[PDB]
């Protein structure tokens, strides 16, 4: 018998037997593309409407699934490019079984070559990259000797003043007939000067010497990269937008965009819904200039399908001319995956 | 309490005012006091309770009312009206303007009730 | 069975989201315009008698732009 | 129930001449596109007391009569008076409005409208600093940057976003999403929760805030580093957003006319406009109330030279508010006589003036049972503009729109009373 | 403004904030990570810290007719009423 439990916005679907079978949903991973149930053999997928699940707030979950029809042969964790279904047989995952069919995509960042610009980390659009850096101390991009010589100052107070960074210290105090003097020390705290000159400058009566100028380490940049496979979808900003041709991508499904800029009434909501920061509103430049309505660069596009199902006018249609997977060794599944071509 | 005293539209007192000042509907969306509900907490008063309202210029009674747009602390909103019309500053400033607007008044619980239309234009003595 | 769904007690009439609505735009010309239709046209919803009042609702395709142009919560996509 | 379209609506100064009317039996029973509260003019509410006849009052109790004796009466106060009071107006139509002002001369009556208690003090600033306008149709197609300063068009001016904001433009043709929405307010609203961006700034300072915006305009560092509440490169990234827009309108409200420093927040208000098409196209629109405050202005400002608070006692016109408004003849208790046509001051004027018409003569060309009512000693209902009387209208920003006759009265018109008030008043002199 | 590449190490490092980049997310129709750099030449002090950090060297940074010397100027007030003559002024002045 299937059975289903529903853990907030979470499904999951189990059969238990001699082979034990559990398909796992995670709302939070669903972009509500639609694909699972166009691909599913026994209509078990309902989807709800892509706009509605991503501009206001449901208590339902992004699908639904119908236990007295799923058969837990898992084709629409296959399929699915957002990593949001997966199917566990006797507890191991199906993207662990060559026998079961795997969408082809990946995401790489040579170390060697990244700078740890950061760029990529801003601009993923599922904030799938962490990118971390270590800059050099301060005291390092900076050279130079500095002294005061505490018998000529006369404790003014100026440099302390002026000082940039708060480098000089004065040890002020009332005088006294016992101390007749009104400060007992100055002090230049040379991990925080950066060696400006403008003490020196500033300075009455010529009491501070300040120059800027053997196997010292050159100082320089370290960091690392990661990329969470969970959350990478594979469009390609990284790649794009890396200065250093550091980042590599490639994408499951080949396909084309085509907009009907007139049918378009520029209601936003596919630019919310698409995942992958394809669509937007070019902003005119000048006064009295026009811009492309609804504008696209499909480098960034994986043609998911989500967009065209958000729009309520049938502005947006995404074909769809191949899948890259590993070997499709059913020929009933190879024929389920080309209904999804287009 | 002091309380700063604004006042102006809303748009239930809006579809009241072209429905009838003589309705019931009139006094339920301008003889009364939005205020903030943590206000409320701090003056012991729940939706329902009337408000005795004093200014520098007179007094008035109104139902407090949850504010549905959230107002700044120390802020109360009176719609405009007669009953907001009794607490508000008069003086124009010689611009032939009153003072609507962001006004110091005293708020403080009370039993009494509120005034219909007819009955609070009594106070003026005609 | 998530749909349209009005709550015409909370309404002002204002008109937000039969503009904002694409669905509308696309059929009507003054619609699209901020303007409410004064030739016949049959769009989603309208303000009449002062409320909103969803009209043809098997046009919507439920993508929340009108949702989003109310604040009042008088619009809403919710199960039916 | 015969369809009457392209209906103007007698309420706000948005003017929307797109309503539908349902009519029943000449009756109006429901609209279209019409906003909430539109709707509630055009349809009568069960129970609420529309008068039908004339009335004067003897000892609290009012009596019917004729309209002739009505207008006897009433001609006989103001033609003895010596300071009469002519206020209101903005709930009429325009030919009325005119008749009004020659019956203000002959009476030797100050004559004012519900400006002096709304954009009076934008009146006063636009005297001073200029007026820097457009008309609807210009935000529509080119506004980038739309400002709600001080006013809640949720509330207020329903259809007044939907119509300017979201509608979308031949310059901005994605409606909403091709303009920075701004409004500045010391609550949330719900104008607020639409924004992009809210100034929840505090109470009375915008003249302060404005201040500053100004100064950084022009290049000056800001001395304070928070002004009204806002934080000094909050104020410094709002100027940026405005002189980055290709156009700018700035619509503005009460918040700015009713607080502290009143026609002064609009003077500063205009000329930061005024500075700003430097940098780029700005204009201002002030969100004019009634749906014909506009008109009677643009009246009384062409006959008189005057816009409001004239004074014909001398014969020539003479102005100035602060003297010669409605709440300054009634706080210092100048005015015996007062005459109220379109407009509520009993609900709507403060209490020191309402102590000063409970002790003189009131006279309410009134059709509904207000406050103001209350208060009077002769009541003469009219016809109402916009559903049973035809006339011109001015929409906010000065465009003239003729408001249309839906159904038919037994009832006189606001200019037919006036016009034999006006030949009584002559009389009685 | 077109060698660099918007790392932000140079406004992170700056000592005095005189370096401001404004950021930004991209979009397909705006595919960079910010739109312009600036330097505040009234904060900058000029140690050079930005050049050495730079990763693309896009920054030239470099330490150099009638123009007023820059000098001190005050003034000096004794209360004669609270003067008391003790002298304490006239021995600690240098
Ligand atoms: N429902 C309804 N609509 C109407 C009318 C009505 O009676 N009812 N009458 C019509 C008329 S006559 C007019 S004039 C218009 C007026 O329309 P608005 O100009 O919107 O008038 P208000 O709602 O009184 O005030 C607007 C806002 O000013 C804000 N405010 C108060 N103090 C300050 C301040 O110091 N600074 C700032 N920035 N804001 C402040 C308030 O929070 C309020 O939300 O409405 C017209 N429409
Ligand atoms: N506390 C406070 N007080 C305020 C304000 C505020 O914000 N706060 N705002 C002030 C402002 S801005 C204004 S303008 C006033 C509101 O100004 P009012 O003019 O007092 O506003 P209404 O109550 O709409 O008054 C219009 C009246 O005219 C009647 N009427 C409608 N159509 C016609 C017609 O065709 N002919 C005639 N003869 N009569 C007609 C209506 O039934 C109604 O009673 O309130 C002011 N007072
Ligand atoms: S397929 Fe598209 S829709 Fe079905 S799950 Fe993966 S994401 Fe959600
Ligand atoms: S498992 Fe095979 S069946 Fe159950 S849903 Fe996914 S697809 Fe339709
Ligand atoms: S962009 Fe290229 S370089 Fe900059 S961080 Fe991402 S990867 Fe390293
Ligand atoms: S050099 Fe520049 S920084 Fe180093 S101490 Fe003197 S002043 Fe401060
Ligand atoms: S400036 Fe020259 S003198 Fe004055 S304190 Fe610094 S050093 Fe001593
Ligand atoms: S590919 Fe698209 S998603 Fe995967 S990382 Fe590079 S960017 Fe983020
Ligand atoms: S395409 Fe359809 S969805 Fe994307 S904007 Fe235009 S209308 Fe809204
Ligand atoms: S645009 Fe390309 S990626 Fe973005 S939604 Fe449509 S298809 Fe999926
Ligand atoms: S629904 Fe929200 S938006 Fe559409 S009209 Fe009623 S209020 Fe305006
Ligand atoms: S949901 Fe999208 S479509 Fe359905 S109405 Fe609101 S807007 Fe028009
Ligand atoms: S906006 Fe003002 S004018 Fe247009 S309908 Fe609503 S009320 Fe009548
Ligand atoms: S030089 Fe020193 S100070 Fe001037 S900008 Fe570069 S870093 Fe900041
Ligand atoms: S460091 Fe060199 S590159 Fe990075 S931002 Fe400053 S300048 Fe641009
Ligand atoms: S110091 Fe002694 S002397 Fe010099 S000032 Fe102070 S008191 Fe007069
Ligand atoms: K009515
Ligand atoms: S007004
Ligand atoms: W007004």
């Amino acid at each position: 018998e299937t059975t289903e439990v529903i853990e907030g916005k979470n499904i999951t679907v189990e059969r238990t037997g001699e082979e034990n079978r559990r398909l796992i949903f995670q709302d939070c991973l669903c972009a509500v593309c639609g694909l699972c149930g166009e691909i599913c053999p026994v209509s078990a997928i309902e989807v709800n409407p892509t706009g509605a699940m991503v501009r206001t707030e449901q208590e339902k979950s992004k699908i639904a699934i119908d236990e007295n029809k799923c058969v837990l042969c898992g084709m629409c964790s296959s399929i699915c490019p957002f990593q949001a279904l997966d199917l566990q047989i006797d507890g191991t995952s199906i993207k662990e079984l060559a026998e079961y069919p795997k969408i082809i995509k990946s995401a790489e960042i040579d170390d060697e070559t990244c700078i740890q610009c950061k760029a990529c980390e801003t601009a993923c659009p599922q904030d799938a990259i962490t990118i971390t850096r270590e800059l050099p101390e301060r005291k390092d991009l900076v050279t130079g000797e500095i002294e005061i010589d505490k018998d000529t100052c006369i404790y003014c107070g100026m440099c302390e003043e002026m000082c940039p960074v708060d480098a000089i210290e004065i040890d002020h105090q009332t005088p006294s007939s016992a101390s007749p003097v009104v400060a007992t020390d100055i002090r230049v705290d040379e991990d925080k000067c950066v060696h400006c000159g403008i003490c020196k400058r500033i300075c009455p009566v010529d009491a501070i010497m300040q120059v800027c100028r053997y196997e010292i380490k050159t100082p320089e940049v370290t960091g690392t990269s990661y990329i969470d496979p969970e959350l990478c979808v594979n469009c390609g900003w990284c790649q794009e937008i890396c200065p250093v041709d550091a980042a590599t991508v490639t994408k499951p499904f080949e396909g084309e965009l085509i907009i009907d800029q007139d049918t378009c009434q520029a209601c936003e909501t596919c630019v919310m819904v698409c995942p992958c920061n394809v669509l937007s509103f070019p902003k005119p430049e000048k006064p009295g200039e026009k811009t492309t309505k609804l504008h696209k660069d499909e480098r960034f596009c994986i043609y998911c399908g989500a967009c065209e199902r958000s729009c309520p006018v049938t502005a947006i249609t995404v074909k769809r001319n191949r899948i890259n997977t590993t070997p499709i060794r059913s020929k009933a599944w190879k024929n389920a995956f080309d209904s999804l071509l287009k | 309490m002091r309380v700063i005293l604004n006042t102006g539209r809303t748009i239930w007192q809006g579809q009241a005012i072209e429905s009838g000042k003589d309705l019931k509907m009139y006094v339920d969306a301008a003889a009364i006091i939005q205020m903030n509900p943590e206000m409320m907490k701090q003056l012991g008063i729940a939706e329902g309770d009337n408000v005795k309202v004093i200014s520098e210029y007179g007094d008035v009674v109104v139902k407090a009312v949850e504010a549905k747009e959230p107002l700044p602390e120390g802020m109360v909103y009176i719609p405009m009206g007669p009953w907001a019309n009794r607490v508000i500053r008069p003086y124009t400033d010689s611009t032939a303007t009153p003072s609507f607007k962001n006004i110091p008044v005293e708020i403080i619980p009370t039993d009494e009730e509120v005034l219909d239309m007819p009955t609070l234009m009594k106070v003026y003595g005609k | 069975a998530i749909g349209l769904k009005a709550y015409p007690e909370l309404c002002h009439g204002c008109g937000n989201c039969v503009i904002a609505c694409p669905v509308n735009a696309l059929r009507s010309p003054e619609v699209a315009g901020g303007k409410g239709p004064t030739d016949d046209v049959e769009i989603i919803m309208i303000v009449e008698d002062g409320v909103v009042n969803i009209k043809n609702p098997d046009l919507c395709g439920k993508c929340g732009t009108c949702v989003e142009s109310c604040p009042v919560d008088a619009i809403r996509l919710e199960e039916l | 129930m015969e369809y009457v379209k392209n209906v103007v609506c007698p309420f706000c100064g948005t003017l929307c001449d797109d309503i539908i009317c349902k009519v029943e039996g000449n009756e109006i029973v429901g609209t279209i596109n019409a906003c909430r509260i539109g709707h509630s003019k055009f349809v009568h509410a069960e129970g609420a007391m529309r008068y039908k006849k004339p009335l004067i009052r003897k000892n609290g109790e009012f009596v019917e009569v004729s309209y002739d004796e009505a207008i006897d009466k009433a001609a006989k106060i103001l033609a003895e008076s010596k300071r009469p009071l002519m206020y209101g107006w903005s709930c009429t139509e325009c030919e009325a409005q005119a008749v009004g002002v020659e019956l203000a001369e002959e009476a030797g009556a100050v004559i004012d409208n519900t400006a002096s208690v709304c954009h009076g003090p934008s009146v006063l600033a636009l005297q001073d600093v200029g007026y820097p306008i457009c008309t609807f149709g210009e935000v529509k197609n080119r506004a980038d940057v739309v400002v709600y300063w001080g006013c809640n068009p949720m509330h207020a001016h329903p259809r007044h976003m939907s119509r300017n904001v979201f509608a979308r433009g031949f310059f901005r043709e994605r409606g909403r999403s091709d303009r920075t929405l701004i409004v500045v307010d010391p609550r949330k609203t719900d104008s607020a929760k639409l924004a992009d961006i809210h100034l929840q700034l505090d109470f009375d300072r915008d003249y302060e805030l404005l201040d500053a915006m100004r100064a950084c305009l022009l290049g000056h560092e800001i001395l304070y580093d928070e002004v009204a509440g806002v934080p000094r490169e909050q104020i410094e990234e709002a100027v940026e957003v405005l002189k980055n827009a290709q156009f700018g309108i700035l619509f503005f409200g009460m918040g700015i006319t009713h607080s502290r420093g009143k026609h002064r927040n609009i003077d500063t208000a205009i000329m930061m406009v005024q500075d700003l098409n430097d940098y780029a196209k700005w204009t201002l629109i002030p969100m004019r109330g009634h749906y014909n405050v506009t008109g009677f202005n643009q009246v009384c400002t062409w006959e008189s030279g005057y816009p409001y608070c004239v004074d014909f006692s001398g014969g020539e016109p003479r102005y100035n508010p602060g003297e010669t408004g409605a709440n300054d003849l009634l706080q210092n208790r100048e005015a015996d006589a007062m005459m109220v046509i379109a407009s509520d001051p009993g609900a709507h004027f403060p209490q020191r003036a309402l102590e000063r018409m409970a002790e003189i003569p009131v006279i309410a060309i009134e059709p509904h049972r207000t406050p103001t009512t209350e208060m009077a000693d002769i009541i003469i209902p009219p016809a109402i503009v916009g559903m049973e009387a035809e006339g011109t209208a001015y929409r906010m920003e000065g465009v003239p729109i003729r408001m249309k006759k839906v159904v038919d009265s037994d009832l006189l018109s606001d200019r037919e009373i006036l016009e034999r008030l006006l030949e009584k008043v002559r009389e009685y002199k």
